[PDB]
RNA sequence: GGACCUGGCGGUGCUUCAUAUCCCUCUAGAGGAGCCUGUUCUGUAAUCGAUAAACCCCGAUCAACCUCACCACCUCUUGCUCAGCCUAUAUACCGCCAUCUUCAGCAAACCCUGAUGAAGGCUACAAAGUAAGCGCAAGUACCCACGUAAAGACGUUAGGUCAAGGUGUAGCCCAUGAGGUGGCAAGAAAUGGGCUACAUUUUCUACCCCAGAAAACUACGAUAGCCCUUAUGAAACUUAAGGGUCGAAGGUGGAUUUAGC
């Protein structure tokens, strides 16, 4: 016999969590649960995830960016990654008829739906995307290849175009999940009565470092009034008072509206861009629906996103470097 | 204690300034830090010394 | 050899969970797991790991932590601070009460740092 | 390797 | 006040109460120069003479 | 006990620079009117003249009071920027952090 | 490439704490600050003389505590009180702990003149966060 | 804010391998954490400079070094003064007899403030951190006092009081006698000085000692001297020795207080608490002085008058389990719960006999659904107990017929420093092992039975050979066999053979029982081969029994028949 | 200064060089090389120079049922203390040095024929 | 010497490429002038380091004294320090970094193929690869999910730094250490980077965009020179600001070359 150095340390392996131990978790969870309740004076039996998440932020205030890295106190299943209990019982024969695959989970699921798409034979968009792949990994608790992925919705396509009934539609459905379809329509602002009952909508508007803030009057003659000034006395250079203009003309309504609006920050051109987003926003109330609609696709209600880019260290500015001395 | 408060927050200040990160030479390598102050203001009305 | 000294049980355990927590942490203290009863974890995880569990845990140490603050040792704090407190004129009802009968007013600023000095 | 390459329990609470 | 630090951590390892893992440092070495033979020499007793 | 024999230097120029500002304050208004004599400022032009060359603030150097470093020191750490980023980056120093924006 | 705080790669065997896991780009995102003071917020003095007090802190629980500290120091100024806690291993006998907190404890307020207190918590073995 | 109970006290470091887990860890880690503090101490105040920079504001006095050395060098009065306040007995003296020799004038202020440093210490060096009767015959005291040129009453007054400080009852006396020649007049604190050294002198009866202190009194109304508390509390400290005969002048004395206006004071009632309570029976007078002293206490907020008023508590509770009274002792307990009046129960050690004493006595007479409320409310928030409380404690769980508490408190008795105490195992074991519960309990009492048995086996003693009474073997082997351990049971019969312990009569059928149990004639034979080595008549009865219950292979036969050859 | 001082693992780091491009590609050889050693080894704390007995630290908190004070070794005591520092010092340096050779191969410089003791047991228990 | 494998290389094949990029294409520049500043060279009794990419307004977010480490002279010797050394060695190192990186790979534990040779290990209607770590990614900061920061492994250049500090080894200890006084820090030049210009989309004034004049030897053009004030300082021909005087080269710059989506 002789000595040779050895492979590694136990406690240098990846952490495997018996379902002994999750169970003895939940205990500790439910006990803590009625203590922290207990902390806040508030009844145990009425005390949810989000007043432990309250009163967890309350007691140990961490200010650290990332949420990850805060403090938490939830349920085991939420913490501990869920990897299955063992796969077997005692006398070591697994759970799952296809467990030697490695991918129980996955060849589980394309075993039923390739199921369903011979029981059919044997009988014969934009509201909805597919789940992402790391969705699938989810519900199934196994890691998935990237064409894996695609053969489980290439099977699934194949079953919408099927005569699939209920029970083949609740089941596509559960991998159906609701895109975040809030339409690209654009809100209307209230339209308010002012002590004289004349109607108007108020709105903002943000151009660089300048922000704008217009009322627009449901009638009017044209007036533009910008800090108490006429638009033509404020806005002096032709273009600023071409994009004031740009709104009202492209809905034709020139000479229907009074405007008095507020501007600070920024130069004459922002201030001129932040009046207009505003003054858009505010027409918007008094248009029809379609009007909106060809205002939004004429770029008349988005803000600008394009502000001035930070100076890095090392060069001459935000992308100009300091000239590559000759060689 | 039925004192009268009102809260808000003022704008933070961050304060960044530049040092190099070499030891010796490499002037166009820089390391950035910052200090970042935020602010609560408690205002409390018509209340005794005591 | 002699034999190696035995670390208690936390005195979390002994702890019920109807008790007046006020009197665990009466005033401000570092976070002690073995006194405090609640199951926290902090620290970003490792890839399919959790958050470290609050033994030796560094990062819930440098929290600033309320728990000797709890509502309800505030509401119970503030009970016996009332014998301390007078009560404010009611005539002074609005602003312009107080300016016709107090027209000077006076400004004072008190800072609160940490140090020696 | 031949040189020899040599670099050469119970617990109490309240212990004595 | 580089006197005071210096003068009370020296005092404090002297009295047994502070570990000076540096100071301990150069005492090794300056031991094993000494079995080496590169010993600091006697005011006034220098190579030159 | 300090850094180096430069700061000791520094210390020196410190102590005796504050023992004399008083008297070096109270020559120098003397010399900074246009309301005195000339006889009279000519006087305290070399009194403050021969008053020791280290008790002359414009000597003192901010050095670093960990390694004396005389050059990229931050006044309000009093650290060069090697040693306070050592600290900084190991997040000894309160509410410093990397900025990124 | 930097290396400022940065625990390099090895060969999956070198154990790290929490602390000593993140470079210098995660404080303040996923770890917190070893020290809190008053005196690095904007409009407020005395700074150099807080830094200079930490790092002798260090030091000297460092050489007072040989071979028993776990993790860096957490120091905290309330006021003019000054908390040092520090995670340490149970190696040590429990007399010997005592002698020390009432030594340093006493020692640290005489000569910052401000009441210093220390808190140990006691951990069998150093926290090991990854092994690198 | 309340204490919290499953706490220590606050002094300790609250973690949990810091956290004193005995009464002796509690009194050692306060020694060394005290320790620390006089190691700093006396590295601050041996080297100042290093902690004199002041940073504070505002200034801390109390955080600066101290200088314990005379800092004016020069031979005068004034310098002199500077070593009497730093009470620097030989210095002072040193300097006196120089300043003597030269000739200059010491005013007599001085003189009296050097004597009341001599007279208070005995001419010897107070205590620092690092460099019978005391009244040393060859003293400057006496010396200094003799040279003195002009004696007023001030300086009789702090010989005599020194004197009788350190033994020199005699002394005193003889002095006193030549301050009334002198045609002076003493101070209250001189004449209580003066009780005390009558009552010492000299050995005598009671009535001797009793007529000469109430000379000393009516002189002191000679004198126009008023009394003070210290002159009645001496008075009684005093008479102590005497007790029965003491009983109603005692009383005198306290009756006397009252009246004259001085206000009785905690160690008051401990004096007279403690010459009423001498051994015997109790009940004919201690009863009604301690509802007396009570009732009149109840209620009232102290303040500190006299050294002994840390006293009374530990006094008063021990008289209550004396006289068995739970209701006494609930109202001494009501008095020291009453405002700041819990400051006054003493040092550790006082602090440890009171609550003793008092859990002892609310084991005893207490319903035991309140006494485990004591139970977590005292222990260890207030005090670590004493083995023979634990034990107190199973003797109340025994007669209230609760039993599946024990295993906590063999549970909490480790967590105590009693895991290796053999009166307390025993006393566990026997409780468990008496008599045969339900199955639920009888598999707790099983893993508790089999915690012991880890520390006798693990036991420091471990150094020695092992030790195991012979009741813990018979009551750790029936626990199992109840509980159906059955193998853990049958290993256990080899450790009566090598300790050499003579096996229970009810342990050796149980195991016939689970034999017949099993059908394993081999077991059955190996109790009665155990039986037959220690001689027990059961054996030989038992024998009938194994031949008819269990078949006899012919091995076994025989091995019976060597059985019988030797009965 | 105080505050240039470092821990004894970086001085060790710097010291060993191992870390380099000296030892990347075995740039450097080593007949004489710099060995780690560990300084705090038999070091006792509350142990010094001058030979304090700070009771609870480094000697008994109570003797004879009191509590000890501060007491200091005399200088022949103490230098006993000392001497036996160093002998208890080169003793552990020449316990390292001993060590227990192997049996040689096919040759003294070869591999074959050296063994290399059992297997390691493998997962499950097993054992060779 | 035979066969084979790997690497390197081919004035080697084919294929697809770079997205502010290899070339063309787009915009503003550099290269010409003066000035500022670095370096080189030369000079001087008079530092050092960086020095192809990846040095050259670089260590310095900074040198009139100080800083300072240099030179000359003078002085001290257990020395601010239980001494000191900016002495040699970055080819002994830690520390902090450059560089490819405007990369996506690296290092382990196993398994299988080749007869158990050096070696090799992918096919998705899948044929031997896989459970983990690091980097990328994700996440986070800034105004978003965009962008910009930050991040960016292993390895490459014995790359940079012993003069941030620390330190291995070697060397000095009446001197290679310490202190004081005064002094150098220039320009025959060459070259890098920058600034200001050569003007009419300009110059001056009012105004901050509806004006009036200027507009070639009294125009445009110096932040240079000279002179005088003021600020800071103990100290200013010297540093900075202002005024006066002066009104030069320059008339949009060859090869070549930088930056930007
Ligand atoms: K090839
Ligand atoms: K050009
Ligand atoms: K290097
Ligand atoms: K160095
Ligand atoms: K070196
Ligand atoms: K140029
Ligand atoms: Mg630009
Ligand atoms: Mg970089
Ligand atoms: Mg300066
Ligand atoms: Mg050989
Ligand atoms: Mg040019
Ligand atoms: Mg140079
Ligand atoms: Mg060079
Ligand atoms: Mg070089
Ligand atoms: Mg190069
Ligand atoms: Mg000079
Ligand atoms: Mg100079
Ligand atoms: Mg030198
Ligand atoms: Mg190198
Ligand atoms: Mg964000
Ligand atoms: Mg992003
Ligand atoms: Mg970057
Ligand atoms: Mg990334
Ligand atoms: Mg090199
Ligand atoms: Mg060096
Ligand atoms: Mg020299
Ligand atoms: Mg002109
Ligand atoms: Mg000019
Ligand atoms: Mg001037």
């Amino acid at each position: 016999a002789f000595v040779i150095p050895k492979k590694n340390v136990p406690t240098s392996k990846r952490e495997t969590y018996t379902e002994d131990f999750i169970k003895k978790q939940i205990e500790e969870f439910n006990i803590g649960k009625r203590h922290l309740a207990n902390m806040m004076g508030e009844d145990p039996e009425t005390f949810t995830q989000e007043d432990i998440d309250r009163a967890i932020a309350y007691l140990f205030p961490s200010g650290l960016f990332e949420k990850r890295a805060r403090p938490v106190m939830k349920h085991p299943e939420q913490i501990f990654p869920r990897q299955r209990a063992i796969q077997w019982g005692e006398d070591g024969r697994p759970f799952h008829y296809l467990f030697y695959t490695g991918k129980q989970s996955y060849y589980s699921l394309m075993h039923d739906v390739y199921g369903m798409l011979l029981n059919l034979e044997k009988h014969q968009v934009i509201g909805s995307r597919w789940l992402i792949k790391e969705e699938l990994e989810e519900m199934l608790v196994e890691k998935l290849s990237d064409l894996d992925y695609m053969q489980f919705i290439r099977l699934l396509e194949k079953l919408l175009t099927s005569q699939c009934g209920a029970a083949e539609e609740e089941f596509v459905q559960r991998f159906r999940r609701s895109v975040t379809l809030e339409s690209k329509k654009q809100l209307i602002e209230p339209v308010q009565y002012d002590e004289q009952g004349m109607a108007f909508s108020k709105s903002e508007g943000k151009r660089k470092t300048a922000k704008a803030e217009a009322i627009v009057y449901k009638h009017g003659s044209g007036r533009i009034k910008v800090n108490g000034i006429d638009y033509q006395l404020y806005f002096p250079i032709t273009q600023d008072r071409e994009q004031l203009m740009f709104p009202f003309h492209f809905v034709d309504r020139l000479g229907k509206h009074d405007v008095t609006c507020t501007v600070s920050g920024g130069g004459r051109s922002a201030q001129a861009g932040a009046i207009r987003l505003a003054m858009a926003k505010a027409l918007c109330s008094f248009v029809t629906e379609d009007e909106v609609e060809w205002m939004r696709q004429a770029g008349l209600l988005t803000t600008d996103p394009r502000v001035r880019e930070r100076k890095k260290p090392g060069q001459e500015g935000a992308r100009r470097k300091f000239t590559w001395k000759k060689r | 204690l039925g004192i009268s408060i009102k809260v808000h927050e003022p704008p933070r200040k961050i304060e960044r300034f530049t040092l190099l990160q070499s030891v010796h030479i490499y002037k166009k390598h820089r390391v950035q830090y910052e200090m970042r102050t935020l602010y609560r203001c408690l205002e409390l009305e018509h209340l005794t010394g005591s | 050899r002699p034999p190696r000294r035995k670390a208690l049980p936390p005195r979390t355990e002994k702890m019920a969970v109807d008790q007046d927590w006020p009197s665990v942490y009466p005033v401000a203290a570092p976070f002690k797991p073995s006194a405090v009863p609640l199951p926290v974890r902090m620290g970003y995880p490792v890839k399919k790991g959790v958050p470290m569990a609050k033994e030796g845990n560094l990062e819930l140490l440098k929290i600033p932590n309320f728990l000797h603050l709890t509502p309800v040792a505030i509401k119970k704090h503030c009970e016996a601070l009332k014998d301390f407190c007078t009560e404010w004129p009611a005539a002074l009802d609005s602003d312009e009460k107080c300016e016709k009968h107090f027209p000077i007013e006076i400004d004072s600023t008190d800072y609160v740092s940490s140090g020696p000095s | 390797y031949l040189s020899g390459e040599e670099v050469e329990e119970y617990e109490c609470y309240a212990p004595d | 006040n580089h006197h005071t630090y210096a003068e009370l951590m020296q005092t404090l390892r002297f009295l047994g109460l502070y570990r000076d893992e540096h100071q301990d440092f150069m005492d090794e070495q300056k031991r094993l120069k000494k079995l080496r033979g590169k010993e600091k020499p006697k005011k006034g007793e220098g190579k030159r003479a | 006990h300090y850094v180096d024999w430069r700061m000791w230097r520094d210390v020196k120029r410190r102590k005796m620079a504050y023992e004399y500002a008083d008297e070096r304050l109270r020559i120098n208004s003397l010399r900074k009117n246009t309301i005195l004599p000339k006889i009279l400022q000519d006087v305290a032009d070399e009194e403050i003249a021969a008053l020791p060359r280290d008790s002359c603030p414009v000597r003192i150097r901010n050095r670093c009071v960990m390694t004396s470093r005389p050059r990229g020191v931050k006044r309000r750490w009093r650290l060069s920027r090697i040693v306070f980023r050592h600290l900084a980056d190991h997040g000894q120093l309160s509410g410093i952090q990397r900025a990124t924006w | 490439k930097n290396r400022a705080a940065r625990v390099r790669v090895s060969k999956g065997d070198k154990p790290v704490t929490y602390e000593e896991a993140h470079a210098p780009h995660y404080i303040a995102h996923r770890k917190g600050w070893l020290s809190l003071h008053t005196g690095n917020l904007d409009g407020e003095d005395h700074a150099a003389e807080r830094t200079v007090e930490d790092v002798f802190l260090r030091k000297f629980m460092w050489g007072t505590f040989p071979g028993c500290l776990a993790d860096q120091l957490v120091l905290k100024r309330r006021g003019n009180q000054l908390e040092i806690c520090a995670v340490v291993l149970r190696q040590l006998s429990p007399h010997k702990y005592y002698f020390l907190v009432g030594y340093s404890e006493t020692l640290l307020s005489y000569f910052y003149k401000c009441p210093v207190r220390l808190h140990l918590q006691t951990v069998p073995s150093k926290v090991v966060y990854k092994y690198l | 804010v309340n204490r919290d109970t499953t706490a220590v006290p606050y002094v300790f470091q609250d973690d949990p391998y810091l956290m004193p887990a005995s009464s002796l860890e509690s009194r050692s880690f306060l020694l060394a954490k005290k320790s620390g503090e006089n190691v700093a101490k006396f590295i601050i105040n041996s080297y100042p400079k290093y902690f004199q920079k002041d940073i504070a504001e505002p200034h801390i006095p109390c955080l600066m070094p101290e200088y314990f050395e005379p800092q004016i060098k020069d031979i005068s009065e004034a310098a002199l003064k500077e070593r009497i306040e730093l009470r620097k007995v030989k210095a002072s003296v040193d300097m006196f007899d120089q300043l003597l020799q030269a000739g200059t004038t010491v005013s007599l202020e001085t003189t009296n403030s050097l004597l009341d440093l001599l007279c208070y210490y005995g001419d010897q060096e107070p205590s620092t951190d690092y460099h019978g009767v005391t009244w040393r015959a060859k003293n400057n005291a006496e010396r200094i006092f003799s040279l003195m040129p002009e004696k007023n009453e001030h300086s009789y007054c702090t010989m005599i009081r020194g004197m009788v400080k350190h033994r020199a009852y005699e002394q005193a006396l003889n002095l006193y006698t030549e301050l009334l020649n002198n045609r002076l007049h003493a101070d209250v604190y001189t004449f209580n000085a003066l009780i005390e050294a009558t009552v010492c002198a000299i050995n005598e009866k009671f009535e001797e000692k009793w007529s000469k202190i109430l000379e000393l009194l009516r002189h002191m109304v000679a004198q126009k001297v008023k009394p003070n508390l210290q002159t009645f509390n001496t008075i009684l400290k005093c008479l102590r020795r005497f007790h029965v005969f003491a009983r109603s002048p005692a009383l005198q004395v306290l009756r006397e207080m009252k009246a004259i206006g001085i206000e009785p004071s905690l160690a008051t009632y401990h004096h007279i608490i403690r010459l009423f309570d001498q051994p015997g029976d109790p009940l004919k007078r201690s009863s009604f002085i301690i509802y007396d002293i009570m009732n009149e206490l109840m209620g009232k907020r102290f303040s500190p008058k006299d050294p002994d008023d840390d006293k009374f508590f530990q006094s008063a509770m021990s008289i209550c389990s004396s006289l068995r009274d739970l209701e006494l002792a609930y109202q001494v307990h009501g008095l020291l719960k009453t405002g700041d009046n819990w400051k006054f129960i003493g040092p550790d050690q006082h602090r440890n006999f009171y609550y003793s004493k008092f859990f002892d006595l609310i084991c005893l007479m207490e319903q035991i659904d309140v006494t485990l409320k004591w139970y977590e409310d005292l222990i260890p928030s207030a005090y670590f107990p004493h083995s023979q409380t634990m034990i107190h404690l199973l003797q109340a769980l025994d007669v209230a017929n609760r039993l599946e508490v024990i295993p906590k408190i063999w549970k909490d008795s480790k967590e105590y420093g009693h895991t290796f105490r053999s009166d307390l195992r025993e006393e566990i074991l026997m409780l468990m092992a008496r008599d045969k519960h339900p199955p639920e309990l009888q598999v707790a009492f099983a893993d508790c039975a089999a915690d012991i048995k880890s520390a006798y086996e693990s036991q420091p003693i471990r150094q020695t050979a092992q030790d195991w009474p012979a009741t813990s073997l018979n009551c750790i082997a029936i626990l199992f066999l109840r509980a159906g351990r059955t193998q853990e049971a049958w290993k256990m019969l080899g450790l009566f053979r090598k300790h050499n312990k003579i096996p229970r009569s009810e342990l050796l059928n149980e195991l016939m029982d689970s034999a017949k149990v099993s059908n394993s004639p081999s077991q059955a034979i190996e109790v009665v081969e155990l039986a037959s080595a220690f001689s027990l008549p059961i054996c030989e009865g038992l024998t009938q029994r194994v031949m008819s219950d269990f078949a006899i292979n012919q091995e076994q036969k025989e091995a019976l028949s060597n059985l019988t050859a030797l009965t | 200064s105080f505050f240039t001082k470092l821990t004894a693992d970086e001085l060790w780091k710097g010291a060993l060089a191992e870390t380099g491009a000296g030892a990347k590609k075995g740039r450097g050889k080593r007949t004489k090389k710099k060995k780690r050693k560990d300084l705090n080894r038999g070091q006792i704390i509350g142990e010094g120079r001058y030979g304090f007995l700070w009771p609870g630290l480094n000697v008994p908190l109570m003797k004879n049922g009191a509590v000890q004070t501060i007491a200091q070794r005399s200088k022949e005591e103490q230098e006993k203390v000392e001497a036996d520092m160093i002998q208890q010092r080169e003793e552990w340096d020449r316990k390292k040095k001993m060590k227990v050779k192997r049996e040689r191969g096919w040759s003294g410089n070869s591999w074959g024929g050296i063994s290399l003791g059992p297997p390691d047991p493998g997962p499950c228990g097993e054992t060779y």
